[PDB]
DNA sequence: ATCGGATGTATATATCTGACACGTGCCTGGAGACTAGGGAGTAATCCCCTTGGCGGTTAAAACGCGGGGGACAGCGCGTACGTGCGTTTAAGCGGTGCTAGAGCTGTCTACGACCAATTGAGCGGCCTCGGCACCGGGATTCTCGA
DNA sequence: TCGAGAATCCCGGTGCCGAGGCCGCTCAATTGGTCGTAGACAGCTCTAGCACCGCTTAAACGCACGTACGCGCTGTCCCCCGCGTTTTAACCGCCAAGGGGATTACTCCCTAGTCTCCAGGCACGTGTCAGATATATACATCCGAT
């Protein structure tokens, strides 16, 4: 069959050999009337491989057709700017904007069939589902396809109603929590082949009796390439855990929360995490009014206190920092801190508008890049984007899901980094943060020590 | 010149369209916040069923609508068309709850 | 012999046996007569039929073929006996009767 | 400073003026004085306090920690305003 | 566990009254609450009647008097007619 | 002569200080018997039963007159009127 | 044996009696149309109470209406009366 | 052994045994606990003492040594908690509270 | 036949409160009906509390909850204190 | 604005009187002691429902502005009502007779509780389709400036 | 006055979702005997409700007058409504955690039932004192001439 020996002719630029192998894998998958999970590690050109496969489908099999690309809201522009760069002949648009502009775009292009690729987000797929369901899609592509790890989610249910000739799933972290998530992803690709929750669960039941069976079962439907056996030029990450104490204010507030000391405290863990991040996240802690930002912020929070010294030292060495957080208000506190320290931040969060996200990414990635730090939230700004300019990643607080942090760190450890990437996870001593770190470590081991290791 | 309705026509239109419908007129989230804050003074750290909050909202809205009908009657009795705090107070006084 | 429900014997649709049990386990009296459940079930069935007939008429007047709380509310509030019986009752999702005072209407 | 944007300065203020106007329209009211809104908020607060106090008493007697729709229904029935449609 | 209700009986009465109309879940819940409320009212009045008269048994005439006390106007006459007719039919068989 | 309203206030004070019954007993008894004969012919009444009825009726009427006075004062008047009584009963929920 | 209505007994609630009741209610000035309305209101109230009392009496299989029957009827209407038993 | 009333054991004036009998012969529940009559008797005694204190003060205010229904009415209606408790209650031969609206007084 | 009243107990409480004050027969009858009314309210609330909670026993917990439900404000607190004191004294003896 | 004079109300005193507080005898209901059994408290389990914060979408809320119409004060004018007088009638009191009815007592006896075996009716779970909710587009109606 | 014009109503079309129908448990309602007691029936008694009559006198009724109040009209002003713009907070979906509620099994202890006293509460006289009644007096207050 077509083994595509060399770099695609129609594709501008030259792609590395493993990308050609991945494209060949996709072609073979297509011919054998099956669908797979392109699951290379975070940083390798999965998007380029998908675009090259689409270029093959349009130029060698002569099927321009309708193509659907579902991606997180922060990566729509990246998809557009790469389709227009590698195969600058495909008609592709983003179905985003107000419901008036969305209606205009639908009536003009979608219902006029004046398009080749429709890029959309997970929210616009559930919302503009009636016009989109009226198309016989040839390929339905889902970037960061671990969002459908739950089969009862409305996105999954809506997606199981479209008509599609074939499907493709892209994600760098296929296994999230347990094995049922993998079944939820596979039931979308091959609903007829698997179709079975209990059979899948009990054929496997979480030596060699099952793990090798895992490798044989997913062998035809999943392809993984690790960044160490493939790139061998990107330097590996040097991650460090900065254990910190607590401030007297933090000690007092932690004691008050644990000793049940009119405000409603129904989720103890979340309040303890808020205390460990910054005491000012609690209403009334900050001295005032009048409220001033002068210096009190930095010393009554141990994490911010360590961060100040590390950030100063890095600025002297001349590095640029990425700072991720689980909370958006803590990101406001960090905004105010960089205001007083006279830094140049480039915040993006879940409430940031589309064009604002585009502008922030380009400003931080622009040549000479006068911005110093990037403020992101691990959920909104922790997927797909390409902040390879920076070299230091600071994880201000850990997540219950270790993969949500792996994604965040790999926003700088990708193709075209040519630097040393240093990760500083900030952990608070003798708190709940150690508990979440332990649980995340166990969940990480569950999959990494077992299934994806041989890949 | 633009088109403006007389100062009392839109009001009748809203009266008709709101007496024809049956949905809840208060926003759910603010009402939930109010309920939890009020309840916090009797017992600390209570949980609430969604159906419980829904029942409270239904009862409260029915109560306020009936009170507004009584207030309207009092205002019309005073030969006005605007309702006033004195009208509300009189309605609650006659009902035996003040 | 062949079991025959007491509802069947009395020509009713409501459960005479269930009503009898609910009377016995309700701490209403030490002893419960034989005809009390029959009488009570017949009365309950009559009241149910009255409300349901009025609500079905109200549903028909709106060109609908399913009774909803709005129709129940309209039926109850539009006749005096049921309005007096359910005088202190709120029907959830029921609304109000359309009624504008005459002095508010334009001249 | 973007840390200190604002709070809603009470939860009773979340019963907004448009909502009170909608309730008045369902009640049949045509004009509304400007002082009606504070009065309505006070009245609603009193009503809610009574009902919730009774419901919480029922919940504590049942030795539970979550208020249920049945508790709310019993409290309303005790105060003399029966509610249909919740149990 | 099992929750018993009056839903099937209300549906039977509905099919007798309007053979072609349906009923929604919320409406059925409201009908169930209505039936329970009326049962409780009548049973309570009959109970305290029996207590007033120093009896210890709740009989069909206690139920009749409770119905007369509770139902208004023309509802009472028709409800009493229905109850008497049912009791006669039952005692005859 | 006393000006209109002086004797009315004296009567208000007198009758809010006293506690006896303000309707004559024989007319009220005749009214009770006449009303009762429409429910069961040839009824008999205990004297205490008739007294209980009079007590309840007078309490009900006095409370109604208090509410009617409030409605009249709300309408910026000092004379009570049938519309005042009707409004009071409508608000109380007896209509 | 013998029973009839004599002299239209609702007019035995005279105008002075109604004025005395109004004075106890705190009323200073009385319209001339209050009296007929008051008589109608009193008749309706008495009709409801006496209907319930007679229902109790004939359930008890008696022919005499008792103060306890009146008290039970008032409690049914929601107007408890202290001082006559119960 | 000699007998001691449950009221004396609980330090009350109201009768615990009579309350127990009335509880278990009034169709309230299948069973009655041992402490329920004691609690109920104590509560009833407390309320009685409250009302009688207020009525005795009222009777003294009139230079009388016997409590009458007028004194009971004055006590109940002047005390706000008791007025809420007895809001729907009529006291025979009680009268009303003296209260004239200020608009009716001479100018 | 005999008729049972609360008159002697009410008189004892009165002599405790005001040692030199009497009471007339009409006022005593009013107090008797007041005690019966409050008894009925509290016992009915306790009964339906036990019914709600699927208990077949009326205990001092039911009585205390019913008192809290029925009495307003300060009365409820003082009555609860009195009842608890009496139950403790009874149990200790 | 301020005295003079009627006028109604509260106060003190002496007098019955009938209603309350007291003392006596009985019986019935409460307390003590014992037994038996079943209701509820206790501990363990599990799984489900609540909580909290975020991400994106978007419709409602908040603010400002222009104007008209409704509330409120003032004035004048009948008219309806309050006050007082004289007259009569009917209510309240009392005393009497009577007889209908309500309550107590004793005796069955039919009816309701209890119990064990059994089966069928109701519930919970699982499926489809028809009724109802948007949705655009035309018709009709009503309002506001002429 | 009649011609714009904005809102509402049909009305046909589409989809989607919630109502209706079907299939296995399982538990509760039915059947058949067995008791025992709650109530129905007959008889008797006494009491209290009714009917009548006579007297008295206080309250109700009818009339007249004059005043003050309810009502209608006018004018003003201010405040609330209708409308447009922007953004912000609600809404819904997502994603974790874990606390709390519902179930089950076990046992013990607390309550009911029984029998036997016995003392406390009720009914019944009985004196006697708090209070209602009548009379005289002083005072606060209202209403009309200076
Ligand atoms: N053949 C190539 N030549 C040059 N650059 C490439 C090539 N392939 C990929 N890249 C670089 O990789 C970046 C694109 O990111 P990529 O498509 O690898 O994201 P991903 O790793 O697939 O997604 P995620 O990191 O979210 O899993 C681009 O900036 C591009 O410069
Ligand atoms: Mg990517």
């Amino acid at each position: 069959e077509f083994q595509f020996r060399e770099s695609p002719a129609y594709v501008n630029g030259q792609l590395r050999p493993y990308q050609i192998q991945g494209v060949n894998w996709l072609v073979s998958l297509h011919k054998n009337k099956i669908a797979g999970i392109l699951a290379d590690e975070m940083g390798l050109g999965k998007t380029l491989q998908t675009i090259s496969f689409l270029g093959y489908l349009r130029y060698i099999e002569k099927i321009p057709g309708p193509f659907l690309v579902i991606a997180p809201k922060s990566t729509l522009n990246n998809w557009l700017r790469e389709i227009n760069r590698w195969t600058p002949d495909v008609n592709a648009f983003i179905l985003q904007g107000d419901k008036e502009e969305r209606a205009e775009l639908i009536q003009k292009k979608l219902l006029g069939c004046d398009f080749d690729v429709v890029i959309a987000s997970y929210e616009i797929i559930i919302r503009e589902k009636s016009p989109l369901k009226k198309i016989n899609w040839e390929y339905i592509i889902i970037d960061e396809a671990h969002r459908i790890k739950n089969e009862e989610s409305m996105l999954s249910q809506v997606l199981r109603e479209f008509t599609s000739r074939n499907r493709l799933l892209i994600t760098g972290t296929p296994l999230q929590n347990n094995l049922h998530e993998l079944w939820a992803l596979l039931n979308f690709l091959l609903p007829d082949i698997f179709s079975d929750a209990q059979d899948f669960d009990d054929w496997f039941s979480s030596q060699d009796k099952i793990v090798k069976q895992l490798h044989t079962v997913l062998q035809p439907f999943l392809l993984r390439r690790i960044k160490s056996d493939v790139e061998t030029s990107l330097l590996p990450k040097k991650e460090l855990n900065l254990y910190v104490g607590m401030s007297s204010m933090q000690k007092k507030w932690y004691k008050k929360i644990l000793e049940k000391d009119k405000t409603r405290l129904l989720n103890i863990m979340m309040q303890l995490r808020k205390c460990c991040n910054h005491p000012y996240l609690f209403d009334g802690a900050e001295p005032g009014p009048p409220y001033t930002t002068d210096e009190h912020l930095v010393y009554n929070a141990a994490k911010l206190q360590v961060l100040d010294k590390l950030l100063k030292k890095l600025k002297e060495e001349g590095s640029r920092v990425l700072i991720f957080s689980q909370m958006s208000r803590l990101l406001d506190i960090l905004e105010d801190y960089c205001y007083f320290r006279n830094y140049e931040y480039c915040r993006i969060d879940g409430s940031t508008a589309h064009e604002d996200r585009i502008q922030a990414i380009d400003d931080y990635n622009a040549p000479d890049s006068k911005k110093f730090v990037f403020l992101l939230t691990t959920r909104a700004g922790g997927l797909g984007i390409n902040l390879t300019s920076a070299d230091v990643v600071v994880l201000y607080d850990s997540d219950w899901n270790p993969q949500a942090d792996l994604q965040a760190m790999d926003r700088a450890h990708r193709i075209g980094q040519k630097k040393q990437v240093k990760v500083f996870r900030l952990v608070t001593d003798n708190s709940v943060e150690e508990k979440i770190l332990e649980r995340a470590t166990q969940k990480l081991r569950l999959d990494q020590l077992v299934i994806q290791q041989n890949r | 010149k633009p088109h403006r309705y007389r100062p009392g026509t839109v009001a009748l239109r809203e009266i008709r369209r709101y007496q024809k419908s049956t949905e809840l007129l208060i926003r759910k989230l603010p009402f939930q916040r109010l309920v939890r804050e009020i309840a916090q003074d009797f017992k600390t750290d209570l949980r609430f069923q969604s159906s419980a909050v829904m029942a409270l909202q239904e009862a409260s809205e029915a109560y306020l609508v009936a009170l507004f009908e009584d207030t309207n009657l009092c205002a019309i009795h005073a030969k006005r068309v605007t309702i006033m705090p004195k009208d509300i107070q009189l309605a609650r006084r006659i009902r035996g709850e003040r | 012999a062949k079991a025959k429900t007491r509802s069947s014997r009395a020509g009713l649709q409501f459960p005479v046996g269930r009503v009898h049990r609910l009377l016995r386990k309700g701490n209403y009296a030490e002893r419960v007569g034989a005809g009390a459940p029959v009488y009570l079930a017949a009365v309950l069935e009559y009241l149910t039929a009255e409300i349901l007939e009025l609500a079905g008429n109200a549903a028909r007047d709106n060109k609908k073929t399913r009774i909803i709380p709005r129709h129940l509310q309209l039926a109850v509030r539009n006749d005096e006996e049921l309005n007096k019986l359910l005088g202190r009752v709120t029907i959830a999702q029921g609304g109000v009767l359309p009624n504008i005072q005459s002095v508010l209407l334009p001249k | 400073a973007k840390r200190h944007r604002k709070v809603l300065r009470d939860n009773i203020q979340g019963i907004t003026k448009p909502a009170i106007r909608r309730l008045a329209r369902r009640g049949g009211v045509k004009r509304i004085s400007g002082l009606i809104y504070e009065e309505t908020r006070g009245v609603l607060k009193v009503f809610l306090e009574n009902v919730i106090r009774d419901a919480v008493t029922y919940t504590e007697h049942a030795k539970r920690k979550t208020v249920t729709a049945m508790d709310v229904v019993y409290a309303l029935k005790r105060q003399g305003r029966t509610l249909y449609g919740f149990g | 566990t099992r929750k018993e209700s009056y839903a099937i009986y209300v549906y039977k009465v509905l099919k007798q009254v309007h053979p072609d109309t349906g009923i929604s879940s919320k409406a059925m819940s409201i009908m169930n609450s209505f039936v329970n409320d009326v049962f409780e009212r009548i049973a309570g009045e009959a109970s305290r009647l029996a207590h007033y008269n120093k009896r210890s048994t709740i009989t069909s005439r206690e139920i009749q008097t409770a119905v007369r006390l509770l139902l208004p106007g023309e509802l009472a006459k028709h409800a009493v007619s229905e109850g008497t007719k049912a009791v006669t039919k039952y005692t005859s068989a």
